[PDB]
């Protein structure tokens, strides 16, 4: 669960039509809202039926990766794409090529006709042929043909874009060794 | 707390997260807290 | 845990004294002070004693309790510290009499593992150091008993580690005879290199190179060297013949500095940083 | 204006006798005030600009709060509930 | 009670107790169950015996760990409108 993203202590003016304007965080949960509302003239009444709010995305893309990797090790990436639309849709997923790390072409390509409450397990072959921090970028085009598969989408959707960054840290095999040599200079208009 | 001359064995289990092939070795580094000079190193390999 | 907390009050005082205190740096330092207080309050036993490894408590630790009492008293200036915590810690120290002859007894057997049979004596010395540095005068029974124990220690206790503690306590208590004679005696046994001076452990038991004694960067020597630097700096009037000694004793200590600040371990990096701060307290260039 | 524990006494005085009967009704908690908390939209994306339209008594200083509901599925005991406030009042129903 | 008049008059005397009143102060501790890495947002409320807001000053409001130590303290906390807003981050250790 996330944090309470609104905590203001606003006051009521005139009859009372106050509008709290806030920004919702990334957590996908419920948003029950309540208050207590004092006034020196009358008192305070806590709300009885709290207000309900929901945040969700029609399209989920998720990557699960280990924290670190060893130099020159073939790792498989698992990209999960989830569809929550009422219509069964198709999806194509692409990986951005880069020179720092090599990506082995798996020669795998299927446009699964995913539907409501469904998820895929697209995978690719990755070699840790680099050093340091490496960024992985996934992409989607969401070519769908909304009405199941045979029925054309027509004017149902235009484009859903979901790209997420991911971080990996590959390190040379072995143990981390360090040697430090601290020096102090006491110079009075002299050069060392 | 301490490691005397007699050998002491420790053991624990580990599950699997993201699968990876051609896994290389790993390191076990043991060292006294107040004296880093008296330290030892050992190798770790996949049982399979 | 008391490695990110012991040196911050000293470095903050040094920066404030040498016209280098900054508002945002002070705020961030207070923030770290609070954070370390938050972790350190976790280890407290209900008896008022402090012991490490809270998941496996073992009848407190008197040395750790004294160190925490030190740190909380010296860090209470900026962040909030519960006074009842300090009061019950001092009460536990009072109840921890255990007077082995004229000497106190240390509780726990995990910290002073290299001083040998002088564990109780070194614990008494460190408790005295804590009481002096805690802005406490010599009017309390604990300090009187500790000074009485340290006074009858000149003949015995032939260890350079405990000599460092006695040097520090006799420097803390303003004296002309005992402190000066002890510093003069210890100054004879100083290892000198090219431009550097320090004190080896003098661990005569097993002086070899093969059976795990070849590591030259022993953390123990840095602590005693920093004690010597601080004690000699805390003099009535360091003469010009002593400034070269300060430079030579500081260059070696600052040589064993890593890329992150921590020199060898938690216990000695604290003393080395505080000694370096006190040494740089006496020297400053306006323009530089 | 009737808190919980509203007790009813109905009595008659005939010619020389007074007879009374009592019960101990419970009333729903209402706090003599009106609040109309509600959002502007029931659904939205994860980075939307949430608008919350609240109305209450005029000239009221009024503190709001929003929380994930999963906590209520763990420990559904909100501090300061519409019964805690009332139960924190001395002598709300006399005894003897 | 005096019923003086042209006809019969009645003089009556009954006994009651007047009792003193205190004021009730409450904690709106949202987020009923906490996890480490969070920020506790207090809310102190001061109320008359009848549910009305009164100005109140606080001097010794503080937390207490399971060990029994005062961790963070506030001094001279005045109620701006009968509501006091307090904030306190919780460390990432946060002994359960
Ligand atoms: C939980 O908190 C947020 C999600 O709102 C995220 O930044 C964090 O990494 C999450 N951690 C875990 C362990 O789920
Ligand atoms: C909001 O959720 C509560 C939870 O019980 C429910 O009682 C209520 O009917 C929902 N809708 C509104 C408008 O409050
Ligand atoms: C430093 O370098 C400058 C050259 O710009 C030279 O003139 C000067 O003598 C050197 N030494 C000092 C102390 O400035
Ligand atoms: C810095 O030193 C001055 C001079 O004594 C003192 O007034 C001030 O309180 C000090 N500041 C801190 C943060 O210790
Ligand atoms: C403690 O510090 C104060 C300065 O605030 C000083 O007056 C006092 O002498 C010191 N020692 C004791 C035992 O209070
Ligand atoms: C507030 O909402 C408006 C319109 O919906 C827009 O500026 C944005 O979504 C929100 N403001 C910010 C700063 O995000």
């Amino acid at each position: 669960f996330s944090e309470t993203f609104l905590w203001r202590l606003v006051s009521v003016d005139s009859e009372g039509q106050n509008t709290i304007t806030e920004t919702v965080p990334d957590t996908i949960t419920k948003w029950q809202g309540s208050m207590f509302c004092v006034s020196e003239k009358e008192g305070f009444g806590i709300t009885k039926y709290s207000a309900n709010f929901t945040s969700f995305l029609p399209f989920f893309v998720e990557l699960s990766l280990p924290y670190s990797l060893t130099r020159e090790e073939i790792l498989v990436m698992k990209a999960f794409v989830s569809n929550y639309l009422e219509e069964c849709i198709k999806i194509i997923v692409t990986l951005q090529p880069s020179a720092d790390f090599e990506v082995i072409p798996q020669d795998v390509k299927q446009d699964q006709c995913i539907c409501s409450g469904g998820r895929s397990s697209y995978s690719w072959n990755i070699i840790a042929s680099s050093l340091g921090r490496i960024s992985f970028i996934v992409s989607a085009e969401t070519t769908h043909i909304g009405a199941s598969c045979d029925g054309p989408s027509d004017q149902s959707q235009s484009t859903r874009k979901d790209t997420v960054i991911q971080t990996i840290l590959v390190q040379p095999e072995g143990i981390r060794k360090e040697e430090t040599s601290s020096n102090l200079v006491c110079v009075e208009d002299s050069n060392v | 707390n301490a490691v005397p001359l007699k050998t002491i064995q420790l053991s624990f289990k580990v599950l699997i997260g993201s699968r990876v092939l051609n896994v290389k070795s790993a390191s076990v580094y043991v060292y006294d807290y107040y004296e880093t000079g008296e330290n030892g190193f050992a190798s770790y390999s996949q049982p399979c | 845990n008391l490695a990110r907390m012991a040196p911050i009050p000293y470095v903050l005082e040094y920066l404030n004294n040498t016209n280098q205190l900054t508002d945002e740096l002070l705020q961030t330092a207070v923030q770290f002070l609070n954070e370390g207080y938050y972790r350190q309050l976790r280890y407290k036993l209900p008896s008022g004693a402090y012991d490490a490894f809270w998941s496996s408590p073992s009848d407190g630790s008197s040395w750790l309790s004294a160190y925490t009492f030190k740190t909380f008293e010296k860090a209470k200036k900026y962040i909030y510290v519960d006074g009842k915590i300090q009061q019950q810690t001092l009460l536990y120290l009072q109840t921890s009499q255990k007077l082995d002859n004229g000497c106190f007894k240390a509780e726990g057997n995990l910290f002073m593992r290299q001083c040998g049979q002088e564990r109780d004596l070194c614990f008494t010395a460190y408790l005295a150091i804590a009481l002096l540095e805690s802005n406490y005068s010599s009017g309390m029974t604990l300090l009187d008993d500790a000074l009485g124990c340290l006074e009858a220690a000149m003949s015995s206790a032939s260890t350079l580690y405990f000599k460092s503690y006695t040097v520090y306590v006799f420097t803390l208590v303003q004296n002309w005879e005992i402190r000066n004679t002890l510093l003069n005696e210890l100054k004879s046994k100083v290892v000198s290199e090219r431009g550097t001076l320090h004190w080896e452990r003098e661990d005569k038991l097993g002086q070899e190179g093969i059976p795990l004694y070849y590591p030259n960067y022993s953390p123990a020597e840095v602590e005693i060297t920093a004690y010597m630097l601080l004690s000699i700096a805390k003099g009535s009037d360091p003469t010009h013949d002593d400034l070269t000694y300060m430079a030579q004793i500081s260059v070696w200590l600052i040589q064993q500095q890593n890329s992150y600040g921590g020199f060898r371990s938690t216990q000695d990096t604290v003393v080395a940083l505080q000694a370096l701060a006190f040494y740089a307290q006496l020297l400053f260039k306006s323009n530089a | 204006d009737l808190a919980p524990g509203a007790e009813l006494i109905v009595y008659c005085i005939l010619d020389l006798e007074l007879i009374a009967d009592t019960i101990s009704l419970d009333i729903e908690k209402c706090f003599q005030n009106q609040v109309s908390l509600s959002f502007s939209d029931d659904l939205g994306p994860t980075a939307s600009n949430v608008s919350l339209n609240l109305s209450a008594a005029p000239g009221s200083l009024c503190g709001v709060k929003v929380i994930d509901s999963s906590l209520l599925l763990i420990n559904p005991y909100e501090s300061l509930s519409a019964s805690g406030v009332y139960y924190s009042i001395p002598y709300l129903s006399l005894f003897g | 009670l005096s019923v003086s008049g042209g006809g019969e008059d009645i003089k009556d005397r009954k006994a009651v107790v007047i009792a003193p009143l205190n004021t009730i102060c409450l904690i709106q501790m949202d987020k009923p169950v906490y996890k480490p890495g969070c920020k506790v947002r207090f809310r102190l409320i001061s109320l008359n015996t009848m549910l009305l807001p009164i100005s109140e000053k606080y001097t010794a409001v503080y937390l207490e760990d399971p060990s029994g130590s005062r961790i963070a303290q506030w001094q001279n906390q005045e109620s701006v409108g009968g509501v006091v807003q307090l904030e306190f981050p919780l460390i990432s250790d946060a002994a359960p």
